[PDB]
């Protein structure tokens, strides 16, 4: 269902990562890919990053599970019902309705917590109506295209 | 009441996981949307070289995978 050219877009961005060219990313490439846009993971991060994509379980990144990880993105069944699992923590009501100002307490204040401007971009991303409220329903069927 | 009590905490247990799968997941969508990207320098940047863009996306569909599985992990 994947073009040949967005394909070879996959190959562009793996070949970067697998700079030996050996076929395979290890957690010395993609760290190293990582840092170099001023990133720093651990080394355990790198391992259950690639852990999550790693079909064989020799520790590496081939370019079929790399396709697949990126055709997929979050498009997926098991991703919509846990996204909207995520939210409903945040829902006493129930009804699949949080308020802005409490979803804007939650973004900034647990876990790596956005800034300032990433949850006003968040915020403006889901249309509010009535009594502030948003449909996070609506939102988690719009992040997963 | 303590039968009232602890399945709060362990509830509680799942707030920041369940935040961090939300806020991978909004960072993950924001890639493809954001004013962050949407500047001279990354137009030029996504026209030279368009792997860097997607490398960047890369590592965070890498990285909304492992919050979403330690969001399973807390049920
Ligand atoms: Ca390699």
């Amino acid at each position: 269902q994947l073009t040949e050219e967005q394909i070879a877009e996959f190959k562009e961005a793996f070949s970067l990562f697998d700079k030996d060219g050996d076929g395979t990313i290890t957690t010395k490439e993609l760290g190293t890919v990582m840092r170099s846009l001023g990133q720093n993971p651990t080394e355990a991060e790198l391992q259950d990053m690639i852990n999550e994509v790693d079909a064989d379980g020799n520790g590496t990144i081939d370019f079929p599970e790399f396709l697949t990880m990126m055709a997929r993105k979050m498009k997926d069944t098991d991703s919509e019902e846990e996204i909207r699992e995520a939210f409903r923590v945040f829902d006493k009501d129930g009804n699949g309705y949080i308020s802005a100002a409490e979803l804007r307490h939650v973004m900034t204040n647990l876990g790596e917590k956005l800034t300032d401007e990433e949850v006003d971009e968040m915020i403006r991303e889901a249309d509010i109506d009535g009594d502030g409220q948003v449909n996070y329903e609506e939102f988690v069927q719009m992040m997963t295209a | 009441k303590v039968q009232e009590q602890h399945r709060q905490k362990h509830f509680e247990k799942r707030r920041m996981p369940a935040a961090n799968l939300i806020q991978a997941a909004w960072r993950l969508y924001s890639t493809d949307m954001s004013r962050a990207y949407l500047t001279a320098t990354w137009y030029k940047l996504d026209d030279i070289m368009p792997a860097v863009k997607t490398v960047i996306r890369s590592i965070r569909i890498l990285k909304f995978l492992v919050a979403k599985r330690k969001f399973k992990e807390t049920l």
